[PDB]
RNA sequence: AAGGUAAGUAUCGUUCCA
């Protein structure tokens, strides 16, 4: 949450006051298409995007998944040692193994 | 060029009975499910907010959480240190 | 969180309370900068579309509002309230307390169950429903 | 406007009391993240160059 | 001794331009009259280096959308594009930003290119697995250096002589070297006791990691 | 110390408070 919080809060301020600020939602669902089409590994182009809105998404990108990289084998070594972890956090961390 | 409408047996152009056939057989209860989901969304009330709002309310989060954001690091729920 | 409808005073809240009829009005009482609210305020953005049907969701500052701090026991860092045709709907969890989840989970799953329960028992007319899961525990093993 | 006074009076008391190792801690405190953020950087740093390319 | 046998080898005297705070969160007025301050500027922060070190671009980090998992090729004189007033690096560190741009004042006789392929992430260390494109007999280097200085140097091309390639995971890795054998062209890769004469195209596939040059 | 409040509709008493 803090991650896609600073990166909408950062786009949105650079982004200029007009009108256009109608397209918050806009940039947050461009966030979560990235961030799904690196889950699901599959090539990502926006043809319309700016480069350095573009640079920013894949920095996002790149971020998060590192941190979910580091949190699933975390979790992972977490279960294996016999650790006390939830059902859901189970279900979660398999998906992302 | 004049041809003969299949379905109403009246003169018409040669170049438009293409989409004379597309169009002429327009199915009637179609134009309810044109007409209907339409005014749905018409009538739908939005669930997210505003984009000001969202930026707005950035902007409030920020003032908080100086972990994140600012240069002037502070507590998690203090404005400013 | 940010992206939820906010309300900024007390008159607000209230008649959002009171603007509603036919759906169930999901209150996110805390601060959305708070490591807990903000666990649960990404849940409730996750299924806010879904629930339009019989569920509309805001958030409220109780520092923006301190109005409803003492009456409503505004204390825990996160709190839920579910409100029907200007009527807090009470129900029942595995904890003691049963007039909020003041605990933010996180499977978007379980909130719709809670939701949909709330609406179902709030339609016959009742003031306290039961909901599916216990959470006299938190099931780890 | 006496209780004023008085919560105002115990208020910086109980400050006062607080002052055995305030400006000790608070600068321990200070000196202890700023080991932190550097392995640990802030976010928004992290995208200053990227917000300031936008 | 500022001046011993591998000092007047390796090491090259370099400048760098310096400018400071042009962070973001500072506005464009408060900013302009920063730079109007005439206290942030570029400045004279000539060194020395035993060592030119090489950045690379971030691995694609996403699927070709033609060819799914494109090997990232990227040539050497984009790499030594750095080293030159055209470009600036943002070296950012703590609260404030910092931007420096790049030169070369004096080449060594022999220059050597680390390459930084193994970087800490914000949680975890990883490796960046670009390969580069670099020939091995024939490079120009005239671009990168002031000309009230190039005319002082006549030579200015390099030919490699070895070569480091890493393999796998940081916590798991096994060198090898690709040494020139000089008077002949053999270019042999040794790992512990390996010895094999590779073909001059093996070295600019496999990703570099150190390379070692001479100005001939 | 807890995780053990069924939710309601009535007249009646009291009290602060407007």
């Amino acid at each position: 949450l803090e991650l896609r919080a600073a990166v909408m809060h950062d786009i949105l301020d650079m982004m200029p006051e007009g009108i256009k600020q109608n397209k918050a939602r806009t940039i947050l669902q461009h966030l979560s298409e990235a961030w799904r089409c690196w889950k699901a590994n599959i090539p990502w182009k926006v043809p319309g995007l700016p480069t350095p809105i573009e640079n920013m998404i894949l920095r996002y990108v790149k971020a998060k998944a590192d941190w979910w990289t580091n949190t699933a084998h975390y979790n992972r070594e977490r279960i294996r040692r016999g650790a006390t972890v939830d059902k859901t956090v189970c279900k979660k961390n398999l998906g992302r193994l | 060029e004049y041809l003969v409408s299949p379905i109403t047996g009246e003169k018409i152009p040669a170049s438009k009975m293409q989409e004379h056939m597309r169009i002429g057989l327009l199915d009637p209860r179609w134009l309810e499910q044109r007409d209907r989901s339409i005014r749905e969304k018409q009538s739908d009330d939005e669930v997210y907010a505003p984009g000001l709002d969202i930026e707005s309310s950035l902007k409030q989060l920020a003032e908080r959480r100086t972990d994140i954001f600012g240069v002037e690091e502070t507590a998690i729920g203090k404005k400013i240190g | 969180s940010y992206m939820l409808p906010h309300l900024h005073n007390g008159w607000q809240v209230d008649q959002a309370i009171l603007s509603e009829e036919d759906r169930v009005v999901v209150i996110r009482f805390g601060h959305d900068w708070d490591p807990t609210c903000m666990k649960m305020d990404e849940v409730l953005y996750s299924i806010a579309e879904k629930v339009k049907n019989f569920a509309v969701i805001y958030l409220v500052d109780i520092t923006e509002v301190p109005d409803f701090n003492k009456m409503y026991e505004l204390y825990d860092p996160c709190t839920v309230m579910f409100f029907f045709r200007n009527k807090h709907i009470m129900i029942d969890l595995g904890t003691g307390n049963n007039n909020k989840i003041n605990w933010a989970m996180e499977d978007k799953q379980e909130m719709v169950d809670i939701i949909e329960t709330v609406y179902r028992g709030a339609r016959k007319g009742r003031g306290l429903v039961v909901s599916p899961k216990d959470y006299s525990t938190k099931y780890r093993y | 406007k006496d209780d004023e006074e008085a919560d105002a009076i115990y208020a910086a008391l109980d400050k006062r009391m607080d002052e055995r190792r305030k400006e000790r801690r608070e600068q321990r405190e200070k000196e202890e993240i700023e080991k932190y953020r550097m392995e640990r950087p802030k976010i928004q740093q992290q995208f200053s160059d990227l917000k300031r390319k936008l | 001794k500022k001046k011993t046998i591998v000092t007047d080898v390796f090491q090259g005297s370099m400048r760098i331009f310096t400018k400071k705070l042009p962070h973001p969160d500072l506005p464009a007025e408060e900013k302009e009259q920063l730079l109007h301050n005439d206290e942030y500027q570029e400045t004279m922060v000539e060194s020395t280096f035993m060592y030119l070190t090489l950045d690379l671009p971030t691995a694609p980090l996403y699927k070709d959308e033609k060819e799914q998992l494109i090997i990232p090729q990227v040539p050497l004189f984009n790499i030594l594009a750095k080293f030159n007033g055209i470009t600036e690096k943002e070296y950012k560190t703590y609260k404030e930003n910092f931007l420096k741009r790049f030169q070369l004042t004096k080449l060594p006789p022999y220059l050597i290119f680390c390459i930084k392929r193994f970087t800490k992430n914000n949680f975890f260390v990883e490796k960046n697995p670009t390969i580069v494109n670099f020939p091995i007999t024939n490079v120009d280097l005239r671009e990168y250096l002031s000309e009230e200085v190039q005319a002082v140097h006549k030579n200015t091309t390099y030919d490699l002589i070895a070569n480091i390639v890493h393999d796998g995971k940081p916590s798991e890795g096994s060198y090898r070297i690709h040494v020139l054998h000089h008077g002949t062209g053999k270019w042999y890769e040794l790992q512990d006791l390996q010895v094999t004469d590779i073909l001059p195209q093996m070295i600019t596939l496999s990703e570099a990691y150190i390379q070692i040059w001479k100005r001939r």
